[PDB]
């Protein structure tokens, strides 16, 4: 999260780190024994951690769970980034400083907003990875915008939000983490061109267009 | 030469630890994936990298 601040020890309570023997990716919690993050972030060997501030240091809120499945979206698509959405079952639920994120309802509108998280890049040009978790409100932005922004690159599955001023961005290590708009998880880390780059806002996963599948998949595995 | 291509992270946000082959340096070195849309020069182990570009 470039542009953020400290969001402050675990009041970002759905928001679990993607481990690997290091930090690699975000994911919202989103039951007592689901993960949502981003399709990009399938890796093998993933460990779960949850109640985390300081990822660096073991603080005492910690649950660290391993996953037991791992379903990428089936229409996922590598090359256009379409479908960037995946789902983790964890070996054993979670003990609810840790709490799940409501899915919503309805889709979000241009201006609405959002609170962005993670514990990605905080610097534009170079690099720096900080120990405990950042936060950003940015609102969502217009299709058309966003469209002007990736030419040929938008589908119907995403939406940018931000600032075309650049500055405040999410950036890497962000991945998979959640963007919440009043209570509901609208949307997950994606992608974007650079970060924090003026006219070049970063691109997220509707997660109001998957609500159905998310659902299901969870109730059928 | 794929090879000879420096290190490419792309548009995606993840922060995966990968490795490529530095020909300068002679050897294979550690750069920040971001999770989509590789190109050649990228590998998840040492050894494989220097099995496909070692000495390039
Ligand atoms: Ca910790």
């Amino acid at each position: 999260i470039v542009g953020g601040y400290t969001c402050g020890a675990n009041t970002v309570p759905y928001q679990v780190s993607l481990n690997s023997g290091y930090h690699f990716c975000g994911g919202s919690l989103i039951n007592s024994q689901w993960v949502v993050s981003a399709a990009h972030c399938y890796k093998s060997g993933i460990q779960v951690r949850l109640g985390e501030d300081n990822i660096n240091v073991v603080e005492g809120n910690e649950q660290f769970i391993s996953a037991s499945k791992s379903i990428v979206h089936p229409s996922y698509n590598s090359n256009t980034l379409n479908n960037d959405i995946m789902l983790i079952k964890l070996k054993s639920a979670a003990s609810l400083r840790v709490a799940s994120i409501s899915l919503p309802t309805s889709c979000a509108s241009a201006g609405t907003q959002c609170l962005i998280s993670g514990w990605g890049n905080t610097k534009s040009s170079g690099t720096s990875y900080p120990d405990v978790l950042k936060c950003l409100k940015a609102p969502i932005l217009s299709d058309s915008s966003c469209k002007s922004a990736y030419p040929g690159q938008i589908t119907s599955n995403m939406f940018c939000a931000g600032y075309l001023e650049g500055g405040k961005d999410s950036c890497q290590g962000d991945s998979g983490g959640p963007v919440v708009c009043s209570g509901k998880l609208q949307g997950i880390v994606s992608w974007g061109s650079g970060c924090a780059q003026k006219n070049k806002p970063g691109v997220y996963t509707k997660v109001c267009n998957y609500v159905s599948w998310i659902k299901q998949t969870i109730a059928s595995n | 030469d794929f090879c000879l291509e420096p290190p490419y992270t792309g548009p995606c946000e993840a922060r995966i630890i990968r490795y490529f082959y530095n020909a300068k340096a002679g050897l294979c070195q550690t750069f920040v994936y971001g999770g989509c849309r590789a190109k050649r020069n990228n590998f998840k182990s040492a050894e494989d990298c220097l099995r496909t570009c070692g000495g390039a």
